[PDB]
């Protein structure tokens, strides 16, 4: 006894872009908390952008319940002005 | 946008809302004061106008449109928990109101309860049918939950129909009920917490069946999957809590308050 | 929509003076109406 | 008697079940001895007190509620 | 699964609704009216009611429900 | 009564309202330090040019800051409460009076042995005897046994009122369909004087109560002749 | 366009306008209202008519500033311009649901109005006390007409509350967590949950009040077997919350004000903060009774009601001490801003203190319908909420206009306020204790002096008022646009420039775990 | 905070005429309510 | 009944610029029409009433 569409079926627009992405393991609407590289100048963070900047907030340090933020600009990694972890815009 | 949320577009409806809001308590103050109803009409017209656009658009945005993400479907998730819990307040109050009145039992009143000259129903007879109505109800709505997700739609309709035909069966008791009752909402505050309690419990009755009978009609137009129907799950949680305002009311007024 | 100072307001402040006769009939008539209530309640 | 003592039964501010129970006394007790034939002078100390305590217009009301029938108390 | 809860819904939930309705259909029939006493707790007037004479609740009984003067 | 740029509480007539004075003497110390100990150090955080702007631990600091707040309110609670309980201990009264509120007049009913009742309105403005009170004296005061323990009970036949005599500490809401008891006992003959205390209509503001206590035996005549 | 914009928004900055628009009007008519009060207080006698009038005027003076000022200006205005963009959010969860909020006030300021105009108005109380409230003592339509407006404004909130709840839980950065959201986010969660939980039980009380009038039910009429008694405590379940409500944003401006003026990134101990504003929160829904230690209830009640109550110092003490932390060490600049936050925790902490001593039932006897209320609460609300609000009002105004204020004329009105509402309230404390009734037209001769000179105060605040209306006109003339904004590496909202677009966020922001 | 200069810079006269303007419009309606209080 | 939720997911996907109100086609500006001017008139009319109910 069946009837019922599924999702498969029947998501459409943004519903279905993010079912879609998420099969594949991508996150174009930014659902996830990206995960903290190392945080160094070789080894920045690396920050998606659909434009050349983008707000990032800096947890410096786990459960810190301050965040420092800042607009990271396309071109040389920038560091949080409170401790100094590496971003890196990728447009 | 590289989030998930939704921008809606600049909507009428709330401003329609607010002033149906305005002329349904003109209405009612040019009701019980200047004997006219017409304010009135014009209000409850409005008002189901509004909601008739505004829950239509709700449909469109979603069902038509993709625009709820898991984040807005959590988003109206936590909405409709929110909302049911200020209407649990609500009835608090007149759950305050009749354990105030009747614990204490004034000289007016005879000093006991139930007061001297009032004959309640018999708990045992339609207010017992009626219980078993509305637990019915909440054994048939879930049979109707699990053959959605089960992906069964003959059988979801079948339950669902079911579930409206007692939510109407109970209506039309107390109907009855309010018409055989020996007491009235004037005998004093024994007649004003039976009716003003079971009376808006009676509305949120009919507002859930009717939320239930959009769903049948949404079911028969395909608009749910097996995953996504969260007007379904707002109507059976809503339909739980009329379900459960019930119970405190049968055990409350018609069986301790006999 | 337009966007920026001055813009993002449901009033003009394109010319200050015709801001002022404005702002003047907007708290003042939620100044006056209490004054005005009252000399209606005395009137009666 | 000069007035109605501390009743234990009635040691907060709100002392209306206390002119209640009183008035409901004297009237119980006056129709147990009017019956019998005995004598309401046995009901004098629920009298003194319900007098003491009850406000006139109270009393007023009641007394023509047992006259008019519509008396909700049991006596 | 729906298969439980439809055993549910035809074996427990709806023959309890059968059995209620039996026992309301068998205890159904108009008891007798109580004797009429004008008890000031009952009957409330402080306003007219905003429909019909103004004296008459909005579910009305003429069987059942006497006026502030008596069954009618 | 009060009298004219008067800053703190009428004098106490009774024990209960003396009790209330030394109370709120000990409150008002601790209001008018903490008031001036978060002023002083409001004024010491806004006087240096010395700074500290990195982060500061809190933990230490905030046990100060709730236990001592802790150990004040407890300090505050003990007198409160023994003087509450006080209040409501069993006395024995030799004289039951009660006051019905009224749109906008007082009655009382003094019916422990005769029907004794009469009506208290204010005197108006036009109509004072020199050197009389505006808005305060009444045609026919409430008249009382001085140094003896009365229960007055507190009824209205209409809205809400509240009969209220600052100087001997009463304030007792008159609510339809309710009895209120409280105890008056003044240490002093004289007059006593308090205002409806529950806003009530048009004449809230004109419907006060005029207490005179006298001895006993001019208290019996003046009943007697009242009849 | 314009009606689409205006009237058909979606956006939770055009929605904060416009409610900083509608809280500013109704600032306007419940300052009328205050100096009419002042007027009839100002000398001895009658000046406008007998009590009816004049509660008329004070009964809608307090439903004014509470319903149609305060909340919406902190609430609708603060809480929606500042909320999504403290948290990194595109909108609020329910952008059109937001716009009915704003709606219905409006049509509830309306009803309100027309209370006042039709009969002889509705001069109750703000708490509408039955019988006085009732079909006998005030027949006619003024008091239903304020049920009604009570209803709409309470159908605003209530929605408004589920907004903010459902906005803060569900859209923040997904790295975020709630202690890592700013104190003024937490100020409207909570504001919030207590208007979800309060404003149904008033809309019950009310409702029955309505169907005593209109439908001879009984809840509150003794004949009945009903029990005015009953409303006072459904009344108070809400109002004693009500008082945290407006109260709890105007904590959370105070933290961020006081930290930027300071010239700190974060305010002292985040997290004790949060504990104070949760604890007052809680500790709000069960002290109630606290407003009727007069009505005869038991001594055990009033000894639980009184001990309850005073509990509620410890965590607004740990605030306060707080803020004092958080100047303490700072670079501190004397910014308008930071002055209405300074003359905040000293006149909040006397107002605090005055209800302390109200607290203790023995001593509310004596001081229980009095002016010694009268100064307790506008210590807290005149002193304490406006002072809140005057100080989001001079820093956030830049923000939302992308004008710069005269902070010179800032700084002479912030003067004035302080001497005028001062010279106000503290006589009231004298008139207290020596026993001056509540919702008097009218005094006994001894009172004089000091109803005097709080008139001659009031008057003063009225100048202020005045001149506020004056600055705001001059910084929109002038058009002295905003360039550089210290601190925004701690304060979200300023990171889009001055005025943000309409649309900000539309990227979310980058934060890692 | 840092601004540019007015664009549209308010004169002292300009000043005093706003600051009038906006006293008149609250004192002139409620002046003429009260001092008309004894006919009403 | 058929599932013709695509045919109504085409509509309302269309690229005409309307708002969701009104994108349903002539039946909505309608019934817009007729929603806005009872309101609209029902508040006039409030309005008159409360002008009618000031005066005894
Ligand atoms: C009891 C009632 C409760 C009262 C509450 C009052 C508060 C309400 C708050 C909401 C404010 C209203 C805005 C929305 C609707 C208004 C419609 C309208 O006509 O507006 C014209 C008017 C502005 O006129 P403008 O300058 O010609 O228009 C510029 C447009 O860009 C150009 O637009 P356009 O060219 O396309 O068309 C504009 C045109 C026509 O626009 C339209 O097409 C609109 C048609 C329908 C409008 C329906 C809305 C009605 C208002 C609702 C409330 C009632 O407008 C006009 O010029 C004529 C309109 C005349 C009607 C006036 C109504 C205004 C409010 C009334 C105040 C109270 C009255 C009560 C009397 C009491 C006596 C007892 O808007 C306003 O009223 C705004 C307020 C007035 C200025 C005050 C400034 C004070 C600054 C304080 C600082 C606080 C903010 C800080 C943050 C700042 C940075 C973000
Ligand atoms: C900008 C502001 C513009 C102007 C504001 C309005 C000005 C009011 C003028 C007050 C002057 C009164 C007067 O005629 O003084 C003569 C008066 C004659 O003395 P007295 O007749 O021997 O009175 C002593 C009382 O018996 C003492 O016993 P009592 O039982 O007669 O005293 C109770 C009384 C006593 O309270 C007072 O005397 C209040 C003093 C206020 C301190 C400033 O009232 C209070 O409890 C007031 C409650 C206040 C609430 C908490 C205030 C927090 C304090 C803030 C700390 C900042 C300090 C640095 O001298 C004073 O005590 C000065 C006041
Ligand atoms: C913003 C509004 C607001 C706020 C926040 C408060 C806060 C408090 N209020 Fe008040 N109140 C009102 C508005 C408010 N009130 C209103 C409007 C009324 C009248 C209602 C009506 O009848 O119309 C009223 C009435 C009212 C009454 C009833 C009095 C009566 O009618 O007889 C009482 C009784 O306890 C009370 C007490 C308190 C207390 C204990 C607090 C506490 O929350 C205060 C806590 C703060 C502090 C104590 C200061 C800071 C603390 C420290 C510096 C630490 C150290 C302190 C100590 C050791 C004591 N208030
Ligand atoms: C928020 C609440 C609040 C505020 C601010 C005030 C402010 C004032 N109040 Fe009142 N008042 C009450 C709430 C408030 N009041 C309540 C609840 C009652 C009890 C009612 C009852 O008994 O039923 C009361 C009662 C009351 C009485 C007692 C009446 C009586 O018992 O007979 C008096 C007497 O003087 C008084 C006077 C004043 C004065 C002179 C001011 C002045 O300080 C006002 C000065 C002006 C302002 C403070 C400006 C306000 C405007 C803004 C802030 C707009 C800002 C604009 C932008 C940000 C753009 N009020
Ligand atoms: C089968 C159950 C379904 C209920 C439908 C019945 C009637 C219409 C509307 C119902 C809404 C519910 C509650 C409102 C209050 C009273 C009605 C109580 C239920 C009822 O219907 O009670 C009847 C009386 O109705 C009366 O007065 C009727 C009065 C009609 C006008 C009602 C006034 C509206 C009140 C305003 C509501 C305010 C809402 C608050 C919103 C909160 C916002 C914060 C009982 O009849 P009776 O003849 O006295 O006794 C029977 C004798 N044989
Ligand atoms: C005679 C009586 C008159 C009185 C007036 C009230 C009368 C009747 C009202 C009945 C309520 C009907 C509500 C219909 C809502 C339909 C829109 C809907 O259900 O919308 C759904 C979202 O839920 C949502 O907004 C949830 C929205 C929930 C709102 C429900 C609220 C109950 C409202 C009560 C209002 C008045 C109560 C006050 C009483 C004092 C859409 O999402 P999905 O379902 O997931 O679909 C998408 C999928 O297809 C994708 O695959
Ligand atoms: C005396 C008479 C006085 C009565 C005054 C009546 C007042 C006003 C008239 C009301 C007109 C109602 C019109 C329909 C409103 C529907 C609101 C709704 O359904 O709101 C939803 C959110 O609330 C949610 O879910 C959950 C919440 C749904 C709430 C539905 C409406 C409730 C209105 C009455 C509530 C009273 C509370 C009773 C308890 C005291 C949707 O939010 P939107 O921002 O639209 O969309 C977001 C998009 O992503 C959707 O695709
Ligand atoms: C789309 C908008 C265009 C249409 C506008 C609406 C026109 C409606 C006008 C009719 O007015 C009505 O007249 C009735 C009689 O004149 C009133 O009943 C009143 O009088 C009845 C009998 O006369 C009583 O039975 C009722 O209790 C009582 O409310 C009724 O209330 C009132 O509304
Ligand atoms: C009542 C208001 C008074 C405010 C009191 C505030 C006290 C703040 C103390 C916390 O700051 C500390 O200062 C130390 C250096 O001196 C640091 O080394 C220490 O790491 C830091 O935590
Ligand atoms: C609480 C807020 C209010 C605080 C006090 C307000 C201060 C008063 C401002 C001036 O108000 C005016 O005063 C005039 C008198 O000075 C009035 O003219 C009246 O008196 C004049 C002189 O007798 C006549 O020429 C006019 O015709 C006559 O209307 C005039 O109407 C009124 O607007
Ligand atoms: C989209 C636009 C919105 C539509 C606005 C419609 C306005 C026109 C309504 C007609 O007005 C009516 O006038 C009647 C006068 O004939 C009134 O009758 C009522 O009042 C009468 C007055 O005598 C009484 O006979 C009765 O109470 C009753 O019939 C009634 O109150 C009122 O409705
Ligand atoms: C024939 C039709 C098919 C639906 C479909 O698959 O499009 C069926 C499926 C389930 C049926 C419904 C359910 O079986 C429940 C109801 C049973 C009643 O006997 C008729 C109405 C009733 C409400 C039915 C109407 C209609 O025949 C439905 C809707
Ligand atoms: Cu009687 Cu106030
Ligand atoms: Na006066
Ligand atoms: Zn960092």
């Amino acid at each position: 006894g069946g009837g019922v569409p599924t999702d498969e079926e029947q998501a459409t627009g943004l519903e279905r872009e993010v079912m879609l992405a998420a099969r594949k393991g991508q996150d174009p609407y930014n659902i996830l908390a990206p995960k903290a590289t190392s945080g160094t100048k070789e080894d920045p963070n690396l920050v998606p952008s659909i434009t050349n900047k983008r707000i990032v907030g800096c947890i410096c340090e786990e459960d810190n319940s301050t965040v420092i933020w800042f607009w990271l600009h396309k071109g040389e990694a920038q560091r949080c002005p409170s401790c100094g972890t590496h971003y890196k815009l990728v447009p | 946008q590289t989030h998930a949320y939704h921008m809606v577009n600049p909507s009428p409806w709330p401003l329609t809302g607010a002033l149906s809001a305005l002329l349904m308590t003109s209405g009612l103050t040019m009701w019980f004061h200047f004997n006219s109803m017409t304010l009135l009409m014009i209000g409850l017209t409005t008002n189901m106008l509004t909601m008739y656009q505004w829950w239509r658009d709700v449909i469109r945005e979603s069902t038509f449109q993709g625009h709820h993400t898991p984040a807005v479907q959590k988003g109206l998730r936590y909405g409709m928990i929110l909302f049911i819990i200020s209407e649990v307040l609500f009835f608090t109050g007149f759950f305050w109101a009749f354990y105030h009145s009747s614990l204490a039992p004034t000289p007016e009143l005879g000093g006991c309860w139930p007061p001297t000259g009032i004959h309640p129903l018999n708990p045992l007879e339609v207010p017992l049918l009626n219980t078993s109505v509305l637990l019915a109800s909440g054994v048939s709505i879930t049979w109707a939950h699990h053959s959605l997700m089960e992906g069964d739609r003959k059988h979801m309709l079948q339950a669902l129909f079911i579930t409206i035909t007692l939510g109407v069966y109970f209506t039309l008791l107390q109907a009855s009920e309010y018409y055989e009752a020996p007491f009235t909402i004037s005998d004093g505050v024994y007649g004003s917490t039976f009716f003003v309690a079971t009376g808006f419990h009676g509305l949120h009755v009919i507002i859930g069946s009717t939320f239930l009978i959009v769903c049948f009609f949404r079911q028969l137009k395909f608009h749910f999957t097996s995953n996504h129907h969260f007007g379904f799950e707002a109507a059976a949680w809503y339909w739980h809590f009329v379900d459960v305002v019930w119970l405190f009311l049968y055990v409350s007024i018609y069986w301790w308050g006999s | 929509y337009e966007e920026g100072p001055g813009k993002n307001i449901p009033f003009s402040v394109e010319n200050k003076w015709r801001l002022l006769a404005m702002m003047t009939l907007f708290f003042g008539s939620g100044f006056a109406a209490p004054f005005f209530i009252v000399r209606h309640q005395l009137l009666k | 008697y000069q007035t109605a003592p501390f009743d234990s039964r009635f040691p907060n501010q709100n002392q209306t079940r206390n002119c209640w129970q009183n008035y409901l006394d004297f009237h119980r007790c006056e129709k147990a001895m009017t019956a019998k034939g005995g004598d309401v002078s046995v009901c004098e100390w629920y009298r003194r007190v319900y007098k003491s305590l009850c406000p006139i217009s109270w009393v007023s009301t009641w007394d023509d509620r047992r006259a008019e029938g519509t008396f909700p108390g049991k006596i | 699964g729906a298969r439980t809860w439809r055993f549910l819904t035809f074996g427990l939930a709806l023959p309890s609704v059968a059995l209620c309705t039996l026992n309301s259909w068998l205890h159904s029939g108009h008891r007798e009216r109580p004797a009429f006493i004008p008890y000031h707790h009952l009957r409330i007037r402080t306003k007219p009611f905003s429909w019909g004479d103004g004296n008459h609740t909005f579910f009305h009984n003429p069987r059942v429900n006497p006026l502030p003067t008596g069954y009618e | 009564m009060a009298y004219p740029m008067q800053l703190g509480f009428q004098d106490a007539t009774s024990p209960i309202m003396e009790e209330l004075l030394h109370f709120h003497d000990h409150t008002l110390m601790i209001v008018f330090l903490i008031s001036s100990l978060v002023l002083y150090i409001i004024s010491l955080m806004l006087t240096t040019k010395l700074t500290h702007t990195s982060t500061m631990d809190a933990q230490e600091v905030e046990t100060i800051w709730t236990i001592l707040p802790a150990i004040i309110l407890i300090l505050i609670a003990l007198p409160s409460l023994r003087i509450l309980y006080m209040m409501d201990e069993i006395n024995n009264p030799s004289l039951t009076v009660k006051t019905m509120g009224h749109q906008w007049y007082w009655s009382y009913e003094y019916t422990d042995y005769e029907d004794l009742s009469f009506d208290s309105y204010m005197i108006p403005t036009s109509e004072l005897k020199p050197g009389e009170l505006r808005l305060l004296e009444v045609d026919n005061r409430v008249v009382l046994p001085m140094e003896m323990t009365i229960r007055m009970l507190v009824s209205s036949e209409d809205v809400l009122h509240s009969w209220a005599v600052p100087s001997l500490g009463l304030k007792t809401d008159a609510i339809p369909g309710r009895l209120n008891q409280t105890t008056l006992m003044s240490s002093r003959p004289g007059l006593y004087y308090g205002q409806c205390s529950e806003i009530c209509g048009s004449n809230h503001s004109f419907m006060p109560i005029v207490l005179e206590l006298v001895p006993l035996k001019y208290f019996e005549k003046w009943s007697a002749s009242m009849l | 366009m314009f009606i689409n914009r205006w009237l058909f928004s979606t956006n939770h900055k055009d929605i904060g306008t416009l409610y900083l628009l509608f809280g500013a009007w109704a600032g306007m008519v419940g300052t009328a209202l205050s100096l009419l009060i002042r007027a009839e207080l100002g000398q001895p006698g009658t000046l406008l008519g007998d009590d009816q009038i004049y509660n008329v005027v004070v009964t809608a003076h307090a439903f004014v500033m509470i319903f149609f000022m305060v909340m919406p200006i902190m609430i609708g205005g603060f809480g929606n311009w500042l909320v999504p963009l403290m948290i990194g959010a595109p909108d609020m969860a329910f952008p059109r649901m937001n716009n009915m909020s704003f709606w219905l006030l409006p049509p509830s300021f309306l009803l309100l109005l027309a209370s006042s105009m039709v009969e002889a108005g509705a001069g109750t109380g703000w708490t509408v006390y039955p019988p006085l409230a009732g079909n006998l003592a005030h027949a006619g339509a003024s008091v239903d007409l304020t049920i009604f407006s009570l209803h709409l404004a309470g159908v605003s909130s209530i929605l408004g509350a589920i907004n903010f709840i459902t906005t803060i839980i569900n859209m923040k950065p997904p790295a975020m967590s709630q202690y890592q959201t700013p104190l003024f986010v937490w100020s409207v969660m909570i504001t919030a949950v207590l208007l979800l939980l309060s404003l149904p039980v008033l809309a019950a009380g009310i409702t029955m009040l309505l169907t005593d009038r209109n439908l001879n039910t009984t809840f509150f009429d003794p004949a009945g077997g009903g029990d005015p008694i009953l409303y006072q405590h459904l009344f108070w379940f809400f109002g004693h919350p009500e008082v945290y409500i407006l109260i709890l944003p105007g904590f959370g401006m105070i933290s961020h004000i006081v930290t930027y003026y300071s010239g700190k990134k974060e305010p002292f101990g985040y997290m004790g903060m949060v504990w104070a504003m949760m604890s007052i929160g809680f500790l709000g829904f069960i002290v109630w009774a606290h407003h009727m230690f007069t009505v005869g209830m038991d001594v055990d009640t009033r000894a639980y009601f009184t001990s309850a109550t005073m509990i509620i110092a410890i965590p607004t003490g740990v605030k306060v001490f707080s803020w004092l932390a958080t100047l303490h060490g700072g670079n501190i600049k004397w910014s308008p801003a930071m002055m209405w936050a300074l003359g905040f925790i000293f006149l909040f902490t006397v107002g605090g203190l005055t209800g302390i001593v109200l607290a203790n039932s023995s001593l509310d006897i004596v001081l229980h319908d009095t002016y010694y209320v009268v100064a307790h609460f506008h210590y807290v609300l005149s002193m304490g909420a406006v002072f809140a609000i005057m100080g989001g009002f001079v820093h956030w105004f830049p923000l939302f206009s992308g004008y710069t204020l005269n902070d010179t004329w800032a700084k002479i009105h912030f003067a004035i306020m302080f001497v005028g509402v001062n010279m106000t309230f503290f006589p009231q404390h004298f008139l207290g204790l020596s026993g001056m009734p509540r919702r008097y037209s009218d005094y006994p001769d001894a009172y004089t002096m000091w109803n005097t000179i709080s008139s001659m105060g009031s008057f003063i605040s009225l100048t202020a008022v005045m001149l506020m209306v004056f600055i705001i006109w001059e910084a929109f003339a002038s058009k002295r646009e905003v360039l550089t904004v210290d601190l925004t590496t701690t304060n979200l909202e300023w990171l889009n420039g001055c005025p943000p677009p309409y649309h900000t966020f539309e990227e979310p922001t980058y934060v890692n775990l | 905070i840092t601004a540019k200069p007015a664009k549209t810079p308010t004169s002292p006269k300009e000043q005093a005429i706003g600051l009038s303007v906006t006293f008149l419009s609250f004192l002139l309606p409620a002046g003429w309510v009260l001092y008309h209080l004894d006919n009403y | 009944f058929e599932n013709r939720v695509a045919e109504k997911q085409k509509l309302f996907q269309e690229d005409n610029g309307l708002p969701v109100h009104l994108k349903g086609g002539a039946t909505d500006n309608i019934l817009y029409r007729v929603t806005m001017t009872l309101c609209l008139g029902g508040t006039l009319y409030s309005l008159y009433c409360l002008g009618w109910a000031s005066f005894p």
